[PDB]
Protein backbone atom coordinates (compact mmCIF):
# COMPACT_ATOMS: atom_id res chain seq x y z
CA UNK A 1 0.00 0.00 0.00
CA UNK A 2 2.05 2.43 1.29
CA UNK A 3 4.69 0.37 -0.31
CA UNK A 4 2.85 1.24 -3.77
CA UNK A 5 2.13 4.42 -2.85
CA UNK A 6 6.21 4.82 -2.79
CA UNK A 7 6.00 2.98 -5.77
CA UNK A 8 3.34 5.89 -7.46
CA UNK A 9 6.18 8.63 -6.89
CA UNK A 10 9.28 7.17 -7.93
CA UNK A 11 7.24 6.02 -11.32
CA UNK A 12 6.16 9.33 -11.28
CA UNK A 13 10.15 10.26 -11.02
CA UNK A 14 10.91 7.41 -13.67
CA UNK A 15 8.02 9.57 -15.79
CA UNK A 16 9.46 12.46 -16.02
CA UNK A 17 13.32 10.80 -15.68
CA UNK A 18 12.91 9.22 -18.94
CA UNK A 19 11.24 12.54 -20.17
CA UNK A 20 14.53 14.33 -19.18
CA UNK A 21 16.97 14.16 -21.70
CA UNK A 22 16.84 15.68 -25.16
CA UNK A 23 13.94 15.19 -27.22
CA UNK A 24 16.80 14.25 -30.34
CA UNK A 25 17.26 11.03 -28.17
CA UNK A 26 14.07 10.64 -27.59
CA UNK A 27 12.96 10.47 -31.19
CA UNK A 28 16.14 8.66 -31.73
CA UNK A 29 17.46 10.96 -34.64
CA UNK A 30 21.12 10.07 -35.66
CA UNK A 31 23.77 11.61 -33.06
CA UNK A 32 27.56 12.31 -35.15
CA UNK A 33 28.64 8.64 -34.10
CA UNK A 34 32.17 10.33 -33.24
CA UNK A 35 32.69 13.59 -30.66
CA UNK A 36 36.02 13.44 -31.64
CA UNK A 37 29.67 46.52 -28.65
CA UNK A 38 27.33 46.98 -31.51
CA UNK A 39 25.03 44.25 -32.72
CA UNK A 40 27.03 42.10 -34.82
CA UNK A 41 29.81 41.67 -31.77
CA UNK A 42 27.33 40.38 -29.75
CA UNK A 43 25.58 38.19 -32.56
CA UNK A 44 28.78 36.19 -33.61
CA UNK A 45 30.32 36.04 -30.13
CA UNK A 46 27.54 34.37 -28.54
CA UNK A 47 26.73 32.13 -31.96
CA UNK A 48 30.22 30.62 -31.21
CA UNK A 49 29.30 30.56 -27.70
CA UNK A 50 26.27 28.15 -28.65
CA UNK A 51 28.32 26.00 -31.05
CA UNK A 52 30.89 25.27 -28.02
CA UNK A 53 28.44 24.16 -25.51
CA UNK A 54 26.53 22.55 -28.50
CA UNK A 55 29.64 20.21 -28.47
CA UNK A 56 29.84 20.17 -24.71
CA UNK A 57 26.29 18.71 -24.77
CA UNK A 58 26.46 16.37 -27.72
CA UNK A 59 30.05 14.40 -25.87
CA UNK A 60 27.63 14.71 -22.84
CA UNK A 61 25.41 12.68 -24.20
CA UNK A 62 28.71 10.12 -25.62
CA UNK A 63 29.07 10.01 -22.06
CA UNK A 64 25.83 8.46 -21.13
CA UNK A 65 25.46 5.71 -23.24
CA UNK A 66 27.31 5.53 -27.13
CA UNK A 67 25.85 2.60 -28.71
CA UNK A 68 24.54 -1.17 -28.19
CA UNK A 69 25.55 -2.89 -30.90
CA UNK A 70 27.75 -5.92 -31.86
CA UNK A 71 31.26 -2.74 -32.57
CA UNK A 72 30.69 -2.31 -28.72
CA UNK A 73 29.68 -5.91 -27.79
CA UNK A 74 24.62 22.05 -16.15
CA UNK A 75 21.16 23.02 -15.95
CA UNK A 76 18.36 21.76 -14.98
CA UNK A 77 15.06 21.08 -17.27
CA UNK A 78 12.74 23.37 -16.81
CA UNK A 79 15.24 26.29 -17.00
CA UNK A 80 15.76 25.29 -20.84
CA UNK A 81 12.45 25.15 -20.96
CA UNK A 82 11.48 28.89 -20.59
CA UNK A 83 14.92 29.44 -22.87
CA UNK A 84 12.85 27.22 -25.64
CA UNK A 85 9.72 29.50 -24.98
CA UNK A 86 11.63 32.80 -25.67
CA UNK A 87 12.99 30.67 -28.46
CA UNK A 88 9.38 29.89 -30.61
CA UNK A 89 8.22 33.48 -29.68
CA UNK A 90 10.98 35.44 -30.87
CA UNK A 91 10.91 32.38 -33.66
CA UNK A 92 7.46 34.12 -34.40
CA UNK A 93 9.01 37.58 -34.29
CA UNK A 94 11.38 36.97 -37.23
CA UNK A 95 8.95 34.66 -38.57
CA UNK A 96 6.63 38.04 -39.28
CA UNK A 97 10.15 39.90 -40.14
CA UNK A 98 11.68 38.82 -42.67
CA UNK A 99 8.25 37.60 -44.27
CA UNK A 100 8.18 34.23 -46.08
CA UNK A 101 4.18 34.00 -44.41
CA UNK A 102 1.96 32.75 -46.87
CA UNK A 103 4.66 30.57 -48.85
CA UNK A 104 4.51 26.54 -48.01
CA UNK A 105 7.23 24.17 -46.32
CA UNK A 106 7.14 22.43 -49.18
CA UNK A 107 8.83 24.65 -51.49
CA UNK A 108 10.89 24.99 -48.76
CA UNK A 109 12.21 21.60 -49.16
CA UNK A 110 12.12 22.16 -52.93
CA UNK A 111 14.98 25.23 -51.66
CA UNK A 112 16.35 23.11 -49.73
CA UNK A 113 17.17 20.30 -52.30
CA UNK A 114 17.84 22.49 -54.48
CA UNK A 115 20.81 23.89 -52.58
CA UNK A 116 22.09 21.04 -50.70
CA UNK A 117 21.94 18.86 -54.31
CA UNK A 118 25.00 21.38 -55.20
CA UNK A 119 26.50 21.14 -51.86
CA UNK A 120 29.72 18.55 -52.98
CA UNK A 121 32.11 16.41 -50.58
CA UNK A 122 35.54 17.65 -50.54
CA UNK A 123 37.61 15.28 -48.80
CA UNK A 124 40.72 16.93 -49.85
CA UNK A 125 39.38 19.60 -47.80
CA UNK A 126 37.27 17.75 -45.19
CA UNK A 127 34.50 20.09 -46.08
CA UNK A 128 31.43 20.66 -48.04
CA UNK A 129 31.40 22.98 -50.83
CA UNK A 130 29.00 25.25 -53.65
CA UNK A 131 35.06 14.27 -53.64
CA UNK A 132 32.58 12.13 -55.95
CA UNK A 133 34.71 8.79 -56.45
CA UNK A 134 35.23 9.01 -52.57
CA UNK A 135 31.30 8.68 -52.24
CA UNK A 136 31.18 5.90 -54.63
CA UNK A 137 34.10 3.94 -53.24
CA UNK A 138 32.10 4.04 -49.97
CA UNK A 139 28.92 3.12 -51.49
CA UNK A 140 31.00 0.07 -52.82
CA UNK A 141 32.99 -1.41 -49.68
CA UNK A 142 29.12 -1.13 -48.32
CA UNK A 143 28.37 -2.91 -51.24
CA UNK A 144 31.24 -5.53 -50.45
CA UNK A 145 30.22 -5.71 -46.76
CA UNK A 146 26.52 -6.33 -47.90
CA UNK A 147 27.40 -9.00 -50.56
CA UNK A 148 29.60 -11.33 -48.12
CA UNK A 149 26.54 -11.14 -45.43
CA UNK A 150 23.86 -12.22 -48.14
CA UNK A 151 26.54 -14.44 -49.37
CA UNK A 152 27.29 -16.38 -45.98
CA UNK B 1 29.84 -6.65 -66.95
CA UNK B 2 27.92 -4.11 -65.45
CA UNK B 3 26.62 -6.49 -63.08
CA UNK B 4 30.96 -6.43 -61.56
CA UNK B 5 29.87 -2.86 -60.35
CA UNK B 6 32.52 -1.05 -61.69
CA UNK B 7 33.28 2.84 -62.10
CA UNK B 8 34.33 4.88 -65.23
CA UNK B 9 37.46 3.59 -66.94
CA UNK B 10 40.55 5.36 -68.02
CA UNK B 11 38.95 7.56 -71.11
CA UNK B 12 35.67 7.92 -69.21
CA UNK B 13 37.23 8.98 -65.30
CA UNK B 14 37.44 12.52 -66.01
CA UNK B 15 34.04 13.23 -67.43
CA UNK B 16 31.29 13.35 -64.44
CA UNK B 17 28.14 12.01 -66.27
CA UNK B 18 30.21 8.60 -66.56
CA UNK B 19 30.38 9.32 -62.55
CA UNK B 20 26.35 10.21 -63.27
CA UNK B 21 26.21 6.70 -64.82
CA UNK B 22 27.95 5.42 -61.95
CA UNK B 23 25.42 6.66 -59.49
CA UNK B 24 23.27 4.73 -61.49
CA UNK B 25 24.72 1.36 -61.25
CA UNK B 26 26.43 1.86 -57.82
CA UNK B 27 23.28 2.67 -56.05
CA UNK B 28 21.37 0.39 -57.80
CA UNK B 29 23.34 -2.61 -56.73
CA UNK B 30 23.35 -1.22 -53.24
CA UNK B 31 19.84 -1.44 -52.97
CA UNK B 32 19.98 -4.91 -54.97
CA UNK B 33 22.15 -6.85 -52.50
CA UNK B 34 19.74 -4.35 -49.50
CA UNK B 35 16.65 -5.82 -50.42
CA UNK B 36 18.36 -9.31 -51.60
CA UNK B 37 19.42 -10.01 -47.88
CA UNK B 38 15.99 -8.46 -46.79
CA UNK B 39 14.73 -11.58 -49.06
CA UNK B 40 16.80 -13.76 -47.39
CA UNK B 41 16.24 -12.67 -44.32
CA UNK B 42 12.82 -13.13 -44.75
CA UNK B 43 12.64 -16.46 -45.61
CA UNK B 44 15.02 -18.27 -43.80
CA UNK B 45 13.49 -16.47 -40.52
CA UNK B 46 9.98 -17.57 -42.04
CA UNK B 47 9.95 -19.71 -45.24
CA UNK B 48 10.65 -23.00 -43.89
CA UNK B 49 6.98 -24.48 -43.34
CA UNK B 50 6.26 -22.64 -46.95
CA UNK B 51 8.71 -24.89 -48.28
CA UNK C 1 -5.04 -24.02 -54.59
CA UNK C 2 -6.12 -25.57 -51.64
CA UNK C 3 -9.45 -27.02 -49.47
CA UNK C 4 -11.45 -24.25 -48.73
CA UNK C 5 -11.78 -26.48 -45.36
CA UNK C 6 -8.28 -27.73 -44.57
CA UNK C 7 -6.25 -25.79 -45.07
CA UNK C 8 -4.36 -28.72 -47.12
CA UNK C 9 -4.32 -29.40 -50.47
CA UNK C 10 -6.54 -31.27 -52.45
CA UNK C 11 -5.48 -34.74 -53.90
CA UNK C 12 -8.90 -35.13 -55.63
CA UNK C 13 -10.28 -31.12 -55.75
CA UNK C 14 -14.06 -31.01 -56.46
CA UNK C 15 -15.62 -27.39 -57.04
CA UNK C 16 -19.06 -26.37 -55.93
CA UNK C 17 -20.65 -24.37 -58.65
CA UNK C 18 -22.72 -22.06 -56.29
CA UNK C 19 -20.13 -20.74 -54.07
CA UNK C 20 -17.16 -21.80 -56.36
CA UNK C 21 -15.05 -22.81 -52.92
CA UNK C 22 -12.49 -25.50 -53.19
CA UNK C 23 -13.21 -28.69 -51.26
CA UNK C 24 -11.93 -32.61 -51.13
CA UNK C 25 -14.86 -34.62 -52.14
CA UNK C 26 -14.98 -36.92 -49.38
CA UNK C 27 -14.72 -34.35 -46.83
CA UNK C 28 -17.60 -32.08 -49.13
CA UNK C 29 -19.09 -35.48 -49.29
CA UNK C 30 -19.53 -35.58 -45.33
CA UNK C 31 -20.18 -32.28 -44.61
CA UNK C 32 -22.65 -31.96 -46.89
CA UNK C 33 -24.73 -35.34 -45.72
CA UNK C 34 -24.55 -33.96 -42.24
CA UNK C 35 -25.37 -30.85 -43.34
CA UNK C 36 -26.58 -30.18 -46.86
CA UNK C 37 -25.37 -26.97 -47.39
CA UNK C 38 -22.15 -25.08 -47.66
CA UNK C 39 -19.39 -24.90 -45.43
CA UNK C 40 -18.21 -21.30 -45.72
CA UNK C 41 -21.32 -19.62 -47.23
CA UNK C 42 -24.42 -21.45 -45.47
CA UNK C 43 -26.39 -21.81 -48.58
CA UNK C 44 -27.74 -25.65 -49.26
CA UNK C 45 -25.16 -27.68 -50.90
CA UNK C 46 -25.88 -31.33 -52.58
CA UNK C 47 -23.86 -34.08 -53.55
CA UNK C 48 -24.03 -33.56 -57.41
CA UNK C 49 -23.35 -29.46 -57.14
CA UNK C 50 -19.45 -30.17 -57.41
CA UNK C 51 -17.64 -30.84 -60.50
CA UNK C 52 -14.22 -33.18 -60.09
CA UNK C 53 -12.28 -31.25 -62.41
CA UNK C 54 7.04 -21.38 -58.61
CA UNK C 55 9.75 -20.75 -61.26
CA UNK C 56 6.83 -20.37 -64.19
CA UNK C 57 6.07 -16.81 -65.81
CA UNK C 58 3.08 -16.37 -64.72
CA UNK C 59 3.98 -16.55 -61.01
CA UNK C 60 7.31 -15.30 -61.44
CA UNK C 61 5.83 -11.83 -62.98
CA UNK C 62 3.02 -12.13 -60.24
CA UNK C 63 6.66 -12.13 -58.03
CA UNK C 64 7.85 -9.19 -59.81
CA UNK C 65 4.54 -7.06 -59.48
CA UNK C 66 4.77 -7.79 -56.02
CA UNK C 67 8.29 -7.10 -55.44
CA UNK C 68 7.81 -3.48 -57.72
CA UNK C 69 4.74 -2.60 -55.38
CA UNK C 70 6.32 -3.54 -52.08
CA UNK C 71 9.59 -1.89 -53.10
CA UNK C 72 7.53 1.27 -53.99
CA UNK C 73 4.69 1.46 -50.93
CA UNK C 74 8.24 1.27 -48.63
CA UNK C 75 9.46 3.97 -50.45
CA UNK C 76 6.03 5.71 -50.64
CA UNK C 77 5.65 5.64 -46.59
CA UNK C 78 9.41 6.53 -47.15
CA UNK C 79 8.52 9.93 -49.09
CA UNK C 80 6.05 10.70 -46.52
CA UNK C 81 8.47 10.01 -43.52
CA UNK C 82 11.19 12.11 -45.81
CA UNK C 83 8.72 15.03 -46.47
CA UNK C 84 7.76 14.18 -42.24
CA UNK C 85 11.32 15.25 -41.73
CA UNK C 86 12.17 18.31 -43.37
CA UNK C 87 8.61 19.93 -42.27
CA UNK C 88 9.58 19.63 -38.53
CA UNK C 89 13.18 20.36 -39.92
CA UNK C 90 11.97 23.22 -42.13
CA UNK C 91 10.14 24.47 -39.08
CA UNK C 92 13.40 24.00 -36.86
CA UNK C 93 15.35 26.07 -39.59
CA UNK C 94 12.40 28.61 -39.31
CA UNK C 95 12.68 28.72 -35.23
CA UNK C 96 16.64 28.84 -35.84
CA UNK C 97 16.49 32.79 -35.81
CA UNK C 98 15.44 33.25 -32.13
CA UNK C 99 18.23 31.47 -31.39
CA UNK C 100 20.13 33.71 -32.84
CA UNK C 101 18.53 37.45 -32.56
CA UNK C 102 17.40 36.49 -28.77
CA UNK C 103 20.49 35.92 -28.00
CA UNK C 104 20.85 38.73 -29.63
CA UNK C 105 18.14 40.11 -26.79
CA UNK C 106 20.31 38.35 -24.03
CA UNK D 1 4.52 -0.17 -78.06
CA UNK D 2 7.30 -2.44 -77.27
CA UNK D 3 10.97 -3.15 -78.03
CA UNK D 4 11.77 -5.69 -81.24
CA UNK D 5 14.32 -6.77 -79.30
CA UNK D 6 12.06 -8.90 -77.75
CA UNK D 7 13.37 -10.60 -75.42
CA UNK D 8 16.96 -9.93 -75.41
CA UNK D 9 15.41 -5.90 -75.42
CA UNK D 10 12.57 -6.74 -73.56
CA UNK D 11 15.14 -7.73 -70.52
CA UNK D 12 17.64 -5.18 -70.89
CA UNK D 13 14.91 -2.66 -70.73
CA UNK D 14 13.28 -4.73 -67.84
CA UNK D 15 16.66 -4.26 -66.00
CA UNK D 16 17.25 -0.69 -67.00
CA UNK D 17 14.21 0.67 -65.41
CA UNK D 18 14.08 -2.04 -62.69
CA UNK D 19 17.40 -0.67 -61.54
CA UNK D 20 16.12 3.02 -62.64
CA UNK D 21 13.97 2.68 -59.77
CA UNK D 22 16.30 0.62 -57.60
CA UNK D 23 18.36 3.45 -57.51
CA UNK D 24 15.69 6.16 -57.42
CA UNK D 25 15.11 4.25 -53.53
CA UNK D 26 18.98 4.56 -53.08
CA UNK D 27 19.08 8.31 -53.50
CA UNK D 28 15.62 9.17 -51.99
CA UNK D 29 16.65 6.97 -48.87
CA UNK D 30 19.69 8.83 -49.01
CA UNK D 31 18.65 12.46 -48.74
CA UNK D 32 16.15 10.81 -46.38
CA UNK D 33 18.76 9.86 -43.55
CA UNK D 34 21.01 13.06 -44.57
CA UNK D 35 18.00 15.06 -43.69
CA UNK D 36 17.59 13.06 -40.31
CA UNK D 37 20.98 13.62 -39.11
CA UNK D 38 20.89 17.25 -40.29
CA UNK D 39 16.98 17.37 -38.27
CA UNK D 40 18.96 15.45 -35.03
CA UNK D 41 21.96 18.06 -35.42
CA UNK D 42 18.83 20.89 -35.73
CA UNK D 43 17.43 19.42 -32.34
CA UNK D 44 20.38 19.26 -30.70
CA UNK D 45 21.03 23.29 -31.94
CA UNK D 46 17.53 24.23 -30.50
CA UNK D 47 18.62 22.79 -27.29
CA UNK D 48 22.24 24.02 -27.11
CA UNK D 49 20.54 27.32 -27.67
CA UNK D 50 17.87 26.81 -24.70
CA UNK D 51 20.83 26.11 -22.69
CA UNK D 52 23.25 29.31 -24.05
CA UNK D 53 19.76 31.19 -22.83
CA UNK D 54 19.55 29.66 -19.84
CA UNK D 55 23.02 30.93 -19.01
CA UNK D 56 22.51 34.59 -20.46
CA UNK D 57 19.81 34.70 -18.17
CA UNK D 58 21.24 33.87 -15.46
CA UNK D 59 24.22 36.37 -15.83
CA UNK D 60 21.47 38.66 -16.68
CA UNK D 61 20.08 38.93 -13.30
CA UNK D 62 23.02 38.08 -11.67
Amino acid sequence: DVRARKAREEAERRRIEELKKSKALQRQLPRPLNLDASAEQLRDRAEELVAAEMRGLLQHDAAKYPVKDGRDAEFELEALQSAAELVDREVAYLRSAWDHAKLSPDDYSEVWMSVHRDLIYLPSRQRYERSLKSEFDNVRADMEREAKKAAK
Amino acid sequence: VRYRLEPPPQARRGDVGAWKSSLDNAAAQLEHQHLRILNQELLLKYGDKAW
Amino acid sequence: MFCSISGTVPEQGVVSTKSGHLFEKSLIEKYVRETGKCPVTGEPLSTEDLLPLATSIPGLLSLFHDEWDANMLELHNTRTQLHQTRQELSHALYQHDAATRVIARL
